[PDB]
Order: structure tokens, then C-alpha cells, then sequence
């Protein structure tokens, strides 16, 4: 009984839900860190999938999830949740990860 | 040859674990190794039945799962049904004609018996989530992705059973059977026993714990919770089982039980390392089949393969084998949950004057 | 040869009980003969542990017994420990390599496991009525009146195990083993299986029930009541055990499972008859040893020998054998407790006037 749910990307468009996108983002942020768990972040997100779910709400939830795992035993989560948030702020301001040129930005602002 | 009641009156406390005099009188007031008596008492106290677990909600959850998550769950269930199918009969067939102390004989029978409850619980789970269980069971023997791993594990049992039959019928020595020459070496038989126990330890302490991760990953999402309740009881048994094979292996390897066995353990140390590493690679390969159609929240190929390497290092170190994989922190820490049980208003002005501003 | 997981996909419903394809996948959703599936569920429901029974008072009763009654009780306990020591391992060793349907495989393993609980309870009883359990256990292997029947009973198991090993190693045919010629006949293997099951049926349905009479006769005197509770639990299992062997024997004898087996059952009818008669005669002699120094309230040589003839006729008829003893009523009917389980004041003057005095 597959429903084939849709997610809403940042540019308004929709596509099939693909969990590998979430896997790659977390694997990117946890690279080089010690005693962190991609699996932990996903399961503790308790992310509720509905057809048409905003991709920004998905990402903002896993930020809170990784942020709440910052502990004495797993201190490197302070950097996992930070990289997820820096990544989030790049999209919010630029629509991509790579920032524009310093001159081009000042002109627009 | 093997006898069901040996005539000799022997001091059972001085017999070895294996290949000594076949057990005659079954007594439990004394033990040579009390680890097996404790394992018996502990397994009997854990006695559970599958029907005592509510699995009614699991039928709804399963039908609601995405198509590829149905695949992950039912493939992990078929593989479980296979492994504990072997484990139901094999310790009884392969070890009972070799055991020579009573506490180990009865533990092996208790060990095997507890496995049949697992086999029955798999039937219970299957018949409560699918419409025709025959579709699920018939795929266990014919599906090419499962039976490949069956013959790897069963071979160690089969080869030990065969040499045991020659050792009982012909005894040790060089023989001719239908012209062809047949050599029966007790040292080569002790070697097949050791290698078999190593295979079973990797089966119960690595292969099944990889399967536990899948069953409990559905439960961390509050799905298939009736299955998870049963798998949790099974995991509690499986912890006793691997403890048994670890204690056998380490007692054999240290020469404490049989001095000859210590060197035989060293001649196998390379085979046993390759045996464990192979099991890990086989389970890593099995993970690729589970997620061939997609992954789920909290578990994919990489996560499960990391757990394979994580749990393999632990198990192999427990039996004196070199670690084959890199050091790693637990990639699924959530799995450990399932694998274990005013103002005092008074002032003193005189004391304050005793002070220089 | 024997394999712990056969690769061929067989319809397990069309396999025979014995000598067919070794069981692969263990499923319990369907059966060829559902009698064994019911025996499994019923044995699982009876699960008990020896320590859950209070046997502390039994020590006082035992020390107060007359000297010859200590003998009667303790001799019946050594014989019980002996028989269920054999029964602990033998069904697993002798039958698992021959079973070809899953429901019968799991029953035999459950049957054997439940016997290990009996062996553990005998250790429980012994260590709670005597001061040094080693005194009792060390006498079991050497005892003159026991070892005669111990080796007699184990032989049927041993000979079946031996032929089974040759049948797996060499297969059917005429072979040469170290010069000497060795013939492997499946028909002779089916014959040893049938004779063994007959011996096991006489062991569990006659030999043990003679022992039940002794254990429960003390209980009718409110003595050794902790032992009686355990023996009562053993008797409940023992009824399940002999029912299994009765169904095996009758299915083999009636040709339902194997057409060849029907003829083999008829060629053995004389041996099986002499086998039961020998067992019955052995227990009467065993009864003669028990009361050698005197009798007790409710039980002597005549009473116990009468029960031997009584229980023997019942068992032998259950498997289609001629009755060897005279018809008799139950000489100890008390044993069955332990083995089974104003005025409507209105008048109608009209209706009364409708009457001629
Ligand atoms: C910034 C950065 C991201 N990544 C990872 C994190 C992201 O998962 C991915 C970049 O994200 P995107 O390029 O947005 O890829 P996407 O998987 O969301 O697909 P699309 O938006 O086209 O539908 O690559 C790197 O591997 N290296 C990097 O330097
Ligand atoms: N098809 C999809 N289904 C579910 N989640 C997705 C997805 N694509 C991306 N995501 C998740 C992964 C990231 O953690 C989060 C933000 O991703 P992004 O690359 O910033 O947005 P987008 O790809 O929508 O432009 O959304
Ligand atoms: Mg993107």
C-alpha cells in the first residue's frame, strides 16, 4: 500500500519523497566527528511525513533533533547541529550553498 | 561407538567437555564448569511463549508500510526463520554425540529447545501479518538471496556430524572403506568441532544481532511493535546462547579443558579469523539486498554495515581474534535499550566589627 | 549424508515421518500429522521447574521411614534417575537424524528437553532427602539390579544410532569396511527404528508407571509429599510422551506413512511381543528386589506385580499386540488421582370433583 508522497522543495516545486537526501545531508554534517550517529538524529527527529511537506520544515526539525543530542558523552554534536544550521542559513539567504561575490552581494543589499 | 548409557562408572568432574566418555547418569548437584549450570537455570527462568505477546496491531502496520519497507521487514523475517531453523536441530545433532560432562549436555538440549520456541514464534509473527504464510515459507528455500548463506553455516555442522559418525563407527586410525582409504584423526575431529563452534558464535553473536537491528529499527518508529516484543525476548535468549559458545571456545582455546586443544586452537586461529570476517562480509552483502529498493528512517546500507563492523570487532575480541575492522563508535546507540533488561536572617554585629575595610 | 539444512525444496506435507528428506525450514502453520503439533503445545503448556515445589518436609518423612522403606523409596529413585537419564539424550540422538517432517522433529526435541527437567528434579529430590547425593548417584551405574536393564534399554537406541550412521556414511548397499563385508539395508534400518520405538513405548508406558505406583503409594500415606508433587508433574508429561510413541508406532504399523513399513511392522510383531513381555517380567523381578526386606501399607510384591500385568495389557493393546496376561481389574485404583486430571397451596375443587370414589 505505497502512497507515493510528495515533498515541497525550497523553490516551490514538488518531487517524490527520497530519504537518501536526508541521509546525505546528515552524513555530510557528521563527517570527521566522533561518537555521533546519523541513525540517532533521524529517529529522534520523529519527523511526521505528509504529502506536500515543506523541505525547510524537514531540515529545521533535524537541526533541533541533532541539537538536543549535544551531551557530555557526545560533545561533537555541537558541530553536527552547527553545520546543519550553517547549511540552512546559506539556502535561506542565497538559494544555494556557495555565497555570491562580495561585490555582487553589497550591490543588491 | 556412541552409547546412550555408558557402562563405565567415571568421575564426571574429571572428564573433558568433549570426546570423553559419553555421559551416563545425569546429575546436577555438581559441575566441572558451573557456567553451563547457570546458563541452564537462566534459560529456564526466561521461558516464554509467542502467543503471550499481542501481535494484532502488527498486521495493520505491515500493510500500511511502503512497499520496500515490506521488503526489508519480510526479508529480515525470512532470514531469521532460516537461521533459527538450523539452530533448532543442529546443536542437538552435532554436539550431543560428543559431549562428555552432564551440565554441558543438558545445556545444549536446553539451548536447542529454546531455539524451537524462536522457530515457533516466527511462524506466529508470519501468520499474523500475511494472508498466506505458505508464500513466505516457500520463498525461504527457493529464493536465491537467502539459501546461499544457509549452506555456509550448515556446512560446518554437516562436516562435524560426518567425521563424528566415522569416529564412532571406525574409531581413530587409517581405514579402507569400499577400497578407498579413509583416515580418522581425532585431532582433525577436535579441529572440526572448534571451527563449528566458531561458526555458531559468529551466527548467534553477529548475524542475528544484525537482524535485531532491523526489527528494533521499526520499533523505534513505533511500528511492528508486536514483532519487536518477540524479537526482544529472542534477543535475551540469544545473549545466553552466544555466552555458551564463547565459554566453550575460550575453555578449549586456553587448554584448561584439553591441553591438546590449545595447539589445535592455534592451527585454526587463521581459519577462525577468516571465518568471522567472512560472516561480516556476508551480512554486509545481505544488507545490500535489504535496501536494494530503498531505505527507511534510521537505517540504510551504510548504517547497518557500520553496525556489522562494530559488533564484529566486539565478538571477535571476546574469543581472542584480531580485530578486522577499524575502531568505531556504536552507529546505532538506540539498540542497547532492547538488548538488556531560604535565608537565615540572624546577624552577628560583633563578628562584623572584627573586620577591617 | 545427513544435512542440517537440505537445499531441495520439498513439500513437507508429503514427506514420511522417518527416512525422507531431512527437514529444512521449521514451520508450524501446517502439519502432515497434527498429533505431534498438539503434543508440542500441550507439553509447552505443562512447563514446570523443580525448585517451584517445596520438598523440605520430605527429609523428615524419609528419615522416619523404616530401613526397608528407605530402600524401596531410594531404589525407585535411582531407577527413575537412570531411565530419564537415557530419555534425556536418546530421542535427540537417535531420532533427529531420521525425522523428515517438521512437526515431528520439534516434538522430539521438546520431548527430550522435558526429560531433562525430570533429570533435574531427581537431583532436586535427592539433595533434599539424603545427606550426600553422591551416595545415590554413584550407585546408579554399578547397581546390579539396575545395570541389567540399563544396558538392555540403551542397546535398542545404540543399535539404531549405529545403523543410522552407516546409512548416512555409506548409503544402502553391500560395502566393505576394513576387509569385512558390511551390508546396509534401509529395510533393516526401518526395522531397528520400529523395534526401538516399541522399546521406548514399553519404557515410558509400563516401566515408569510401575515406578509411579511406588512414588504415589508413599503419598497415599501422606509421606514424601514433595516428591509426590514432582512425580505427579512427571506423570503428566509421561502421558504425553507415550502418546507420541503410540501414534508413531500405529502410523508406521498401519502403513499410512510408509507402505513398506506396514510389512516390516508385521515381521516384528513377534519380537515386539517378546520385548514387552520381557520388560513386564523384568519389572516383576525389580518388584521382587524392592520388597526383599519387607513391604509397606498398600504395596507389596503381589500388588505391584499385579499392576505390572494390568498396565502391560493396556499398553500392548494400544499398539496392536496380543495381551500376554490374564484380564484383571486395576489393583491400585488410587493411582488414578495422580495420573489423570414449599407447596403450591392452590386447589381446584372442580378437578377434584371430577373423580369417583
Ligand atoms: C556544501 C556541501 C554539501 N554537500 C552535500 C550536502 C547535500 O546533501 C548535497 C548538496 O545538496 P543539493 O545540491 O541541494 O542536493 P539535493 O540532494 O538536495 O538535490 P536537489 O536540491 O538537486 O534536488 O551535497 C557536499 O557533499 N559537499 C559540500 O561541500
Ligand atoms: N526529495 C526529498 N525528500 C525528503 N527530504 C528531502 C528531499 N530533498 C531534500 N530533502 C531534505 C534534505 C535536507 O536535510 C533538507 C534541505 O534540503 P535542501 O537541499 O536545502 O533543499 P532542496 O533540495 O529542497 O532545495 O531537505
Ligand atoms: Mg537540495
Amino acid at each position: 500500500m505505497n502512497q507515493n508522497l510528495l515533498v515541497t522543495k525550497r523553490d516551490g516545486s514538488t518531487e517524490r519523497i527520497n530519504l537518501d537526501k536526508i541521509h546525505r545531508v546528515l552524513d555530510w554534517a557528521a563527517e570527521g566527528l566522533h561518537n555521533v550517529s546519523i541513525s540517532q538524529v533521524e529517529l529522534r527527529s520523529h519527523i511526521q511525513f505528509y504529502d506536500g511537506i515543506k523541505t525547510s520544515d524537514i531540515h529545521e526539525t533535524i537541526i533541533k533533533a541533532a541539537a538536543d543530542l549535544i551531551s557530555r558523552d557526545a560533545p561533537d554534536y555541537q558541530y553536527l547541529a552547527a553545520r546543519l544550521a550553517i547549511f540552512h542559513l546559506r539556502k535561506k539567504a542565497y538559494g544555494q550553498f556557495e555565497p555570491p561575490a562580495l561585490y555582487d552581494h553589497v550591490v543588491k543589499m | 561407538a556412541y552409547t546412550t548409557f555408558s557402562q563405565t562408572k567415571n568421575d564426571q568432574l574429571k572428564e573433558p567437555m568433549f570426546f570423553g566418555q559419553p555421559v551416563n547418569v545425569a546429575r546436577y548437584d555438581q559441575q566441572k564448569y558451573d557456567i553451563f549450570e547457570k546458563l541452564i537455570e537462566k534459560q529456564l527462568s526466561f521461558f516464554w511463549r509467542p502467543e503471550e505477546v499481542d501481535v494484532s496491531r502488527d498486521r495493520i502496520d505491515y500493510q500500511a508500510l511502503p512497499e520496500h519497507e515490506k521488503h526489508i521487514f519480510i526479508s529480515n523475517l525470512k532470514y531469521q526463520t532460516l537461521l533459527d531453523s538450523i539452530q533448532g536441530r543442529s546443536p542437538n545433532v552435532a554436539l550431543l554425540p560428543l559431549i562428555s560432562i552432564p551440565e554441558l549436555e543438558t545445556w545444549v538440549e536446553t539451548w536447542a529447545f529454546s531455539e524451537t520456541i524462536h522457530s515457533r514464534s516466527y511462524t506466529h509473527i508470519i501468520r499474523n501479518i500475511v494472508n498466506d504464510p505458505s508464500v513466505v515459507f516457500d520463498d525461504i528455500v527457493t529464493n536465491e538471496q537467502i539459501q546461499k548463506r544457509a549452506e555456509g553455516i550448515s556446512s560446518y555442522y554437516d562436516e562435524l556430524i560426518e567425521m563424528t559418525s566415522y569416529w564412532h563407527l571406525l574409531g581413530e586410525g587409517t581405514h579402507t572403506v569400499n577400497g578407498k582409504t579413509v583416515t580418522v584423526s581425532l585431532r582433525e575431529l577436535k579441529k572440526k568441532l572448534y571451527l563449528c563452534l566458531m561458526s555458531v558464535n559468529a551466527l548467534e553473536a553477529i548475524r542475528f544481532y544484525v537482524s535485531f537491528a532491523c526489527s528494533f529499527a521499526f520499533a523505534e518508529r513505533e511500528l511492528m511493535e508486536g514483532n519487536a516484543k518477540i524479537i526482544r525476548l529472542i534477543a535475551r535468549d540469544e545473549a545466553l546462547h552466544l555466552t555458551g559458545t564463547q565459554h566453550m571456545l575460550n575453555l578449549l582455546r586456553s587448554g584448561a579443558d584439553d591441553p591438546e586443544m590449545a595447539e589445535i586452537a592455534e592451527e585454526c586461529k587463521q581459519e577462525c579469523y577468516d571465518l568471522f570476517v567472512q560472516a561480516a562480509q556476508q551480512e554486509k552483502d545481505w544488507a545490500d539486498y535489504l535496501f536494494r529498493d530503498g531505505s527507511m528512517i534510521g537505517l540504510n546500507k551504510d548504517i547497518l554495515c557500520q553496525y556489522v563492523e562494530y559488533i564484529t570487532n566486539i565478538r571477535m575480541q571476546a574469543v581472542g581474534l584480531d580485530l578486522p575492522f577499524q575502531t568505531r563508535s556504536n552507529p546505532i546507540p538506540w539498540i542497547n535499550t532492547w538488548l538488556v533488561s531560604q535565608i537565615d536572617s540572624e546577624v552577628d554585629t560583633d563578628d562584623l566589627s572584627n573586620f577591617q575595610l
